[PDB]
Formats: structure tokens, C-alpha cells, sequence
RNA sequence: AGGGUGAAAAGAACCCCCAUCGGGGAGUGAAAUAGAACAUGAAACCGUAAGCUCUCAAGCAGUGGGAGGGGGACCAGACC
RNA sequence: GGCCAGUGAGACGAUGGGGGAUAAGCUUCAUCGUCGAGAGGGAAACAGCCCGGAUCACCAGCUAAGGCCCCUAAAUGACC
RNA sequence: CGGUAGGGGAGCGUUCCGUGUUAGGGAGAAACGCGUGCGUGAGCCGCGUUGGACGAAGCGGAAGCGAGAAUGUCGGCUUG
RNA sequence: UCGGAGAGAGGCUCGGUGAAAUAGACAUGUCUGUGAAGAUGCGGACUACCUGCACCUGGACAGAAAGACCCUAUGAAGCU
């Protein structure tokens, strides 16, 4: 009897329909529908975000272009806007943050002498395995890591950063393969880059 | 070789629940057996 | 490791072995049908084969190796008298490996012996 | 005088109550109920004074990042600057409640705080 | 209580242990009585003979105090529980003496025949509450 | 002792729709109550209040059941077109209230210890609140800041 | 050799946050200028 | 070291499984979930069923906030 | 004064010294601060260092020590 | 109105006794389990398709009177 | 040196029977630092899907067993 599963199932929709609400988005929305008055007094307590709040299809699209731009300030203004602190909607639980695009990773500019002294050094579990490796070794090598070295610092290293450590996308190329909510350009603060 | 302390119930249901679903794997084997002992030309079972 | 080291060893000691080897291969040849584990089934199968084929040929020194290996006296005789009348023209294949059920104690593997 | 007694069993009974749902022998096992009822007491403790303390920071960087959508440089500070000398006494960070549940409003807070 | 549906039937503290009695009744949960009367008669344990005793002794109970069929008759639950361990001071070396449990189960096993109506469609009629009372006797996803 | 039966009455299913389609779906409308919003200052937090609320605050000094209390420390009341941006209190304003039965709230066990210096301390508080319900807001027709 | 290493409560006395700088201790806390008294609370109306 | 089925053994006639032990009907009893391991039966301990949930995860296992989901509901905003 | 206890192993930090090697989180003294018997905040963590003295509640505000790129609250603030 | 060693004041609970052959109780007492209740808390009160005969409160008294520790101890049952 | 092969009893698997020392609960990583001065439990970073089986024993200051060595007791005892 397959419409036991199918008919029954289409009955809790149904039922999930008639008595269950939508979750309307923030956006050209005042306080309360009237039915939202009767309901919960999400008022007076401190708002907390539903699951129709934080969606990764209708999050946004950021595109850098890290061409002569500082390594560590790109990864501080890429770090505000994964976390979500540029958005009202901030709750530092769930993953309110956007989805960001760094194209140009071979091309990112460092100040000083970061090129030929600064190492990113790795080791595995046994003694004498730390792996000598500086800047420019990178830079010739996978340059996309130096950059997702930098933000992978910047960002709560729990389950939760690890979560939006995906939200990150950088392609070494001039080109990104992204074509999925048309990415609007980063707002910059930095005044120093 | 002294265990320093004791295991809780969560990893001993774990093990003997992985020793039962071991007994488990062997009777389906016992269910083929005893189906294929069952009517038809098989030249065991005297 | 045993790559290559082709004979079937059972759970018992090498001259222990011969003689399981020898008494069980006797007393195949005297009821022809029998009970065993599998791998003393396959350990009759390759000796009787040896026997069958041994008194194939009956001069007297098959038949002085022949009453050598089995133990009992009037068994070897009953066998050249009976193995070219039966057993002409088969070519190999003297035995059956009839499987059955485990053994109640054990859960041993247990096996059949026919003579064909 | 024999004084065999029951009162234990309640005593420890209520406590095995509120113990519950304490993953394991954190919930069957008498001699750590005892102390998972004294650590859960002053854990309530703790958490309620840095709740307290963890809703005015979750409050003070929520208004920051609602300020902060502008793009013109207008810190979080410069909100206070103008919104205490244009005197408003104490919207008490719920600004930062109907920040996000009226944005309209709070647009209309801080461009009256600009004027 | 399933108005009038299933047969149950206990078992002695017969002398062997919980666990194997256990791993044997964990396979037999679920499986009608044909297939269990096909496995129980060649699973290789020694805790499978007094399993299958009750089982035939439930089966034929289920036969002979209902009157069913011993082919619409699936394993209900199955359970079996702890029972009396005897206590045994067996010496060993250096001056020692150690306990040694004689263990024994309780077993417990529950079989279902399918007494059904089978109605003919699903569309729900809220009317006459002491007919429905009778018209559903067990079904799933039971609403308000 | 058998399986009971099949029931006979021959009973015939109504597949007209018109009936379980009218008791099965609900036809509850919310009361619009109206198009105003204040934040008050009570005791010496701020409250979001709209007009119908059972609010939670701190008063037990003194206030009467059932009485009829006006709110008029008012900061922000808004309209759905135009909000009020109080210079401390908007000017003559009256949030009209019904301060209803007192209550004790949840209990919160205070119970405190240190450590192996052998203190403890099980005590408890139930803190004197005021449920109060919001009749409506009036007062608070001057400077308008609409955008 | 001859240096001591500055142990704990030394290393407190050392490695403390200390602000050194003699603007940031004359700093007061900001004044805004005093405002009328708000009114009351609430107020009985039969 | 091991006490207490009932008020009265009224201690289960008879049928089935079956070598017993035991179990299910039936019968006695107010009670058979009071069945001879027999009076109330708690915790540790072992289980089975139902609801939610865990297989990129670092944690004296809590607590504050609470996504999602489930249950009855009547002060339907509440409770678990 | 009456009745009636504990305590009499202290620890570090500043100053004044002796023993040492002006070596020790060393040892012994004299005045003081903390811990002991003190929670909270700053000190990454961390008894004795700084602020500070916890009756309790609030999904209240202003501050001390200390901080205002991100992890982690507040200035990628201004001018030398 | 932080608090260790410690000192003082005020209370809850338990079993028995006076009132007491108390009120109440096979129309369900004690027990055992339960709470959207009340207390500063020790605890009280209320509800139980479990159980089956005792026993409150108030005003008082007396203790083999309150358990998480003693490589405690006696039974039961785990781990490996 | 410089090990190598082979035969048994174990070890490994299956079926039966079935312990023990130990054990606060364990959701039981590495480096480095801090801390009663040798941390899975605190801090930062890195690394690790869950869970078995077979071996090895570096750690859990592993198990034993109120350190035989050292000192204290206005202890005990033998001997001179």
C-alpha cells in the first residue's frame, strides 16, 4: 500500500499547511501581523532567529578582488561580514553570515617582510615532521590557502565556525565559476589597505 | 592489565549490542540453509 | 605463513594424524559410508583415492604396500577382489563429499563419505 | 529504641527528581546526584548573572551592527554622543529590540538623532 | 491489551545464560512462526532447543486455548529477562576462592495473530463515536 | 472467543464534501486592536507595550486588583506611519492600564557553595510581580517625526 | 648565568596590565548636563 | 544464614505443548497480575515498547539562551 | 569582668635588615596589603599583583582597574 | 546582612508516649509513587485503574532522632 | 655474529561453561604554557567520522599494600 506513505504523508502536509504559520522575512516589515499579537511575546524577550531566518539560498554574495590589497585587513572585513556582524539579525549561536568569493588569491599583497620571513609551519603527529614552508613557498605553491589560512583564525574555531569556514570561496584564478545570487561587490570600511 | 575504572552503560550496550548483531549475521545464513534443506534436488543432507 | 605447503594438517600431532589417516580410511573401507568432519573427509578422500587405486594393479607389491597402510587383515583382501569388478573405468573420483548437519557440542562441521 | 527510618528516601527522592535528564549515572546514580543537583544549583547562579551580563553584550553588538549599516563612518559611540546630548534619558538598549523588530522606527530614532 | 489479540507465555529460570538466550531472541523477534520454525531448527546454539520448545509450546498453546493458525501468527515482543543466580565457591590457587554465578533466564514471549477488518477506504467520518470505538481496533497515527 | 465479524448494517459513505469541509478547517479572526506602540519606563526597565498585554513588572509596594492605572512614563510611542521620539517623555501621554492580581513568579533556588570549605547554602526567592493588561494608549498628538 | 626568572606573584607584579601613560589617568568619566526630574511612575485614577 | 499465599488449601478436576521442569486455557477464591521462588516490593542492575535526537566530533557532561520537532490541552502567550 | 571556644604548621607582595653568594616560590624577624576565610572583573589560563568587598531578584543604567581590527563587548577615532 | 576553625538565636523531620478506644479510615490507614501548589529551607499539603488496616493535626515530652564518605560494615547487583 | 626453518601446548575463529584483581561518574586527543613547580579535565593552537577485532606496553604519578629504607612517638619488643 503505497498510499499509506503517500496519502498519509500528503495528509501531515496538509494538516502542516493548515495549522502550522509562515515565518515572514525583515524586510519593509513593521512590528506585528495581528495574528502575531495574540501569539508569543517575542517582544520583551531578546528576538532569536527561526529557521526561515537563516536560509543559505537567500544569503548573500560577496566578490573581493584581492588584487594590491593587505592580506591580514581583507581577512578582518571578510572576517565581519562571515560572521553576520554587519546585519542587524546578529545572533552569535546560528549562522547568520554570507557567502563571500576572494578572486585574485595569487595577487594579494603583504607590507614589510612577510614574504620571505613570515612561515606557515605544519606538523603532524610524530616528532621532526614540522614542515618548514614561508610566504612566497605558498605563493608559487597553492596560494588560495594562504587566505583561507588567514579568515580560518579570524573565525570561532567550534562547530559553528567550522560551519561557516564553507562560506568561504577562494579561487587563485581571475575568474570564479559562481554565478548563484549575481554576488554584489564587499563594502569596505578600511581606510588603510 | 588491571582496568584503571569501570565502563559506563553506554559503551557496554555498544559492545554487546555489536556481539548480538554478530549472532545476528549468522542466521540468515541458517535461514538460506534451512530454506535450500527444504524441496528441491540439493545433494547434501543425507 | 604457509605458501604452498599442501598437505592438510588436522588438530592433532603428526603421527597421531597417520593414524587417524590410517584407522579412518580402514573403516571407510569396511562400511563405505561415513561420518566425519570436513576436514577429515577430505584427508579420506585423498588417501582412499591412494587405496583404491593402489590395489588398482593387483600384483604383490601393491598388495604388500596396501596391507601395510590399513590396519585390518581381511579388509585389504576384500578390496582387489572387489575394486577392478567396481571401480574399472572410473578414472578417479572413488568418493562424495555429502555434507550434513553440525555436530550438537560442537558446532562442528560435519561431513559424509560415500564410496562413488 | 530501634529508629529505622524512611525520611532518606524522600530527602534523596526530591533530588533524584530534579535530577533529570542528566546523561547517565549523572541521572540514576545517587552519590553524583547529590553533587549534579549542588553543580546545576550554582551554574544556575553563574549563568544567571552572565545572563544579565551576556544580553547587555549580545544587546550592545546588535545596535552596533544595526548603526553600522549607514556606510558613512558612524560608530556605535557617536549614537551614544548624539543620543545623549540630544537628551534622551535611557532607551535602556531595547532600541536595539525594535532595531530589528520595527527597522523603519529605528531609522526614524537615528535620523532624528542626526538632526 | 489489544482487545483479544495476543498469546503470552512465560518460561521457567531454566539454567543457562541471559545473553545467548538473548542474542537467539533477539533473532526471532518480528519473524512469523514458519520462519522461525525453519531457523530455530538449525541455528547453531545450545540456547536455540528451550527457545524453540516455547515457542512450539506457544504456538500450540496459541492453537489449542485460541483457535489460530500457526501460519498468520507473527512474534510479538519476545522478551527475556534475568532470573535466580546460584552461587558457586570454587577454590583456586594461592588460597583463593571465587565466586562463580550459575545464571538463569526468564523468558517471556508474546505472539500476534492478524484478527483484521481490513476497511476498504481511509475517509475519516466523525460521527457515531461508539461505532468507531468497535470499527478501529489497531491502527497507527492516532489523531486527537 | 473468535475473531468478532464483519458489521452489516450496509452503510453508505457521504461523499458530498460540504460538511467535513466545513468542520474541519477554523474560522478565527484576531481582534485588530490598533495601529499604536509605546516603550514605558517601569520601575526602571522599559517595556514594549501594545494595547492588549498581559505585562510582568515589579510594583508590589502598593496597588490595588483590578484597578485602573495610567502609565505616564512614556518614551517612543508610535503609529504605523509616524513614531514619537520622546525628548525624554512625550508630553502629556497616558498609557491607560489595568493593574490586575498580584503574582509570585518561578522559584529561583539560590543555593550557594565555595568549595571543600564546607558552606552551603539552599535558600530561595519568589519576587513580588504585578501582572498588568494595557487598555490603550492616547496623549501624544505633538511634533511629529515621520519618514 | 645568575638571573633570576620572576616566578608567580613576581610575574603578577611584572606582566599585569598597567597603563602607563599619563593622559589615560586623568581621564573622568563624561557629564552631561542635569536634566528635570521625570515624573511618576504611575498613578491612581478612579 | 534463611520469618509472614489465603479467611479457609478451598494447593489448580479436565484439555493442549510435553521425557520432566514449566506454561496457557478452564475451575476455587473477594483477589491466580495471593500459584506454592506464592503478603506491601523501593533503589542499584538487566530489559522491551513509544516520542525527539547523535556517525567532521574534544566533553566533571551541567547551566543561561534556544533552532527544529512531538504530546496533551484551557486561562489556547501557558505546561511537559 | 561572668560563662565559653578555637588558634599557637602560615604563604606571597612593598619597605627595614640579619643568614646566603644582597642566589632561591630560601630562612628568620619589624610595619603594612591580600590569601588563609574572598566571590566578581582585569591578568590567555593562574591563592597572595591592580580594581573591588557577593542578602536576593530584573532580558535595568553609570563606572573603577583594564581595554575599543577579528577570535571576544566597545574607535581600522583625531592630531603630533 | 562574604566567610573557614568556632560561638549564639530560631525551626523542620523521624519513632514512641499524654490528650487517645482522638479526628479520620475495606466509600481505602500506613507504605510506595506522583505534583502547572506553598515555604528562607529542613518540609508541608494535595493527587494516584499500586497496595490492604491502621492512625493524623494541635498543645507537650523522651530519644539507638536525620548519612556521601571512616582501605567503615552487612546483603543485593554491576565493570572488566 | 645474525638470525632461519620445522613439530607440539597456548594464542586467532566457532559451539558449550565461564571468573578475577580493579572501579567517584566518565561524552577519556597531541603540542605548548600555566597550575601543589610532571594536566584527556585549565588556556591557545593544531589534529581527529563512529565503532570493533588482533598485537605492543609509553602514560593514566597504572593494580597491590595505611614505605620494609628516613624521621617523629616521652610507642612495643628482643638483646647487651
Amino acid at each position: 500500500s503505497t498510499k499509506c506513505t503517500e496519502e498519509w504523508r500528503q495528509l501531515k502536509e496538509a494538516v502542516k499547511k493548515e495549522f502550522a504559520i509562515p515565518h515572514v522575512p525583515l524586510d519593509q516589515r513593521w512590528m506585528f501581523t495581528l495574528e502575531e499579537a495574540t501569539g508569543p511575546d517575542i517582544w520583551n524577550t531578546t528576538w532569536y532567529p527561526k529557521s526561515a531566518d537563516h536560509v543559505p539560498t537567500d544569503k548573500k554574495w560577496y566578490v573581493v578582488d584581492a588584487t594590491d590589497l593587505i592580506l591580514g585587513r581583507m581577512a578582518s572585513t571578510i572576517a565581519i561580514h562571515i560572521r553576520g556582524k554587519n546585519l542587524a539579525s546578529y545572533t552569535p549561536s546560528v549562522d547568520m553570515g554570507a557567502f563571500v568569493i576572494v578572486v585574485n588569491a595569487d595577487k594579494v599583497a603583504v607590507s614589510g617582510k612577510k614574504r620571505t620571513q613570515k612561515l606557515y609551519r605544519r606538523h603532524s603527529g610524530r616528532p621532526g615532521g614540522l614542515k618548514e614552508e614561508t610566504f612566497d613557498q605558498l605563493q608559487k605553491r597553492i596560494p588560495e590557502r594562504i587566505i583561507e589560512h588567514a579568515v580560518r583564525g579570524m573565525l570561532p574555531k567550534g562547530r559553528l565556525g567550522r560551519y561557516l569556514f564553507n562560506h568561504l570561496k577562494v579561487y587563485k584564478g581571475a575568474e570564479h565559476p559562481h554565478q548563484a545570487q549575481q554576488p554584489i561587490d564587499l563594502p569596505l570600511r578600511d581606510k588603510r589597505i | 592489565a588491571v582496568p584503571k575504572k569501570r565502563t559506563s552503560i553506554y559503551k557496554k550496550r555498544i559492545r554487546k549490542n555489536i556481539w548480538k548483531k554478530k549472532g545476528y549475521w549468522a542466521a540468515l545464513k541458517a535461514f538460506s540453509l534451512a530454506k535450500s534443506l527444504s524441496t528441491g534436488n540439493s545433494k547434501s543432507f543425507f | 605463513m604457509k605458501h604452498g605447503r599442501k598437505i592438510h594438517r588436522l588438530s592433532r600431532p603428526a603421527d597421531q594424524r597417520r593414524a587417524l589417516l590410517r584407522g579412518l580410511t580402514t573403516q571407510l573401507l569396511k562400511h563405505g559410508r561415513i561420518k566425519t568432519t570436513r576436514a577429515k573427509a577430505s584427508a579420506m578422500r585423498k588417501y582412499v583415492d591412494k587405496m583404491i587405486t593402489l590395489a588398482k594393479e593387483g600384483s604383490l607389491h601393491k598388495r604388500r604396500q596396501a596391507l601395510g597402510f590399513i590396519y585390518e587383515k581381511q579388509i585389504v583382501h576384500a578390496l582387489f577382489a572387489e575394486v577392478p569388478e567396481r571401480y574399472g573405468d572410473r578414472n578417479g573420483g572413488y568418493t562424495r563429499i555429502i555434507r550434513t548437519l553440525p555436530r550438537r557440542g560442537d558446532n562442528a562441521p560435519m561431513a559424509y563419505i560415500e564410496l562413488v | 529504641r530501634v529508629k529505622r527510618g524512611y525520611i532518606a528516601r524522600r530527602r534523596r527522592k526530591k533530588i533524584r527528581f530534579f535530577a533529570s535528564s542528566f546523561r547517565g549515572a549523572h541521572s540514576r546514580l545517587t552519590r553524583t546526584i547529590a553533587q549534579q543537583k549542588i553543580r546545576a544549583l550554582v551554574s544556575a547562579h553563574r549563568d544567571r548573572d552572565r545572563q544579565k551580563r551576556d544580553f547587555r553584550r549580545l544587546w550592545i553588538t546588535r545596535i552596533n551592527a544595526a548603526i553600522r549599516e549607514r556606510g558613512v563612518y558612524y560608530n556605535y559611540s557617536k549614537f551614544i554622543h548624539d543620543l545623549y546630548k540630544r537628551q534622551l534619558l535611557l532607551n535602556r538598549k531595547i532600541l536595539a529590540q525594535i532595531a530589528i523588530l520595527n527597522p523603519n522606527c529605528i531609522y526614524m530614532i537615528y535620523n532624528e538623532i542626526i538632526k | 491489551p489489544g482487545k483479544c489479540d495476543e498469546i503470552t507465555t512465560r518460561g521457567y529460570s531454566i539454567s543457562m545464560s541471559v545473553d545467548k538466550a538473548r542474542r537467539v531472541i533477539d533473532q526471532i523477534r518480528g519473524r512469523s512462526y514458519a520462519e522461525t520454525l525453519m531457523i530455530l531448527e538449525l541455528m547453531p546454539y545450545r540456547a536455540c532447543y528451550p527457545i524453540f520448545k516455547l515457542i512450539y509450546s506457544a504456538a500450540a498453546n496459541a492453537s489449542h486455548n485460541k483457535q489460530f493458525n500457526k501460519a498468520n501468527l507473527i512474534i510479538s515482543k519476545a522478551e527475556v529477562n534475568k532470573g535466580i543466580t546460584l552461587k558457586k565457591v570454587k577454590p583456586r590457587a594461592r588460597g583463593r576462592s571465587y565466586m562463580i554465578k550459575r545464571p538463569t533466564c526468564h523468558i517471556t514471549i508474546v505472539l500476534r495473530d492478524i484478527t483484521h477488518f481490513d476497511s476498504y477506504d481511509k475517509f475519516l467520518e466523525s460521527l457515531t463515536p461508539k461505532k468507531l470505538i468497535a470499527l478501529l481496533g489497531l491502527m497507527s497515527t492516532g489523531r486527537r | 472467543v473468535l475473531p468478532d465479524d464483519f458489521q452489516a448494517p450496509e452503510p453508505g459513505t457521504p461523499e458530498y464534501n460540504d460538511i467535513i469541509n466545513q468542520f474541519l478547517p477554523k474560522k478565527g479572526p484576531p481582534p485588530p486592536r490598533e495601529e499604536i506602540f509605546a516603550v514605558v519606563v517601569i520601575g526602571s526597565r522599559q517595556y514594549i507595550v501594545i494595547p492588549g498585554r498581559w505585562i510582568y513588572t515589579q510594583r508590589l509596594k502598593g496597588a490595588t486588583v483590578n484597578d485602573k492605572i495610567v502609565l505616564n512614563k512614556v518614551l517612543l510611542v508610535g503609529t504605523k506611519a509616524s513614531t514619537y521620539i520622546g525628548t525624554p517623555i512625550v508630553t502629556n501621554a497616558a498609557v491607560h492600564a489595568v493593574v490586575e492580581e498580584q503574582l509570585l513568579d518561578d522559584k529561583v533556588i539560590v543555593f550557594k557553595y565555595k568549595k571543600k570549605k564546607n558552606y552551603r547554602r539552599n535558600i530561595g526567592h519568589r519576587q513580588p510581580i504585578t501582572r498588568i493588561k494595557i487598555t490603550g494608549i492616547t496623549g501624544y498628538e505633538d511634533y511629529p517625526a515621520s519618514t | 648565568s645568575s638571573r633570576p626568572q620572576k616566578k608567580g606573584t613576581a610575574h603578577h607584579m611584572k606582566t599585569r596590565p598597567k597603563k602607563t601613560a599619563r593622559w589615560d589617568i586623568k581621564r573622568g568619566p563624561a557629564v552631561y548636563p542635569p536634566l528635570p526630574p521625570l515624573p511618576a511612575e504611575w498613578t491612581i485614577v478612579s
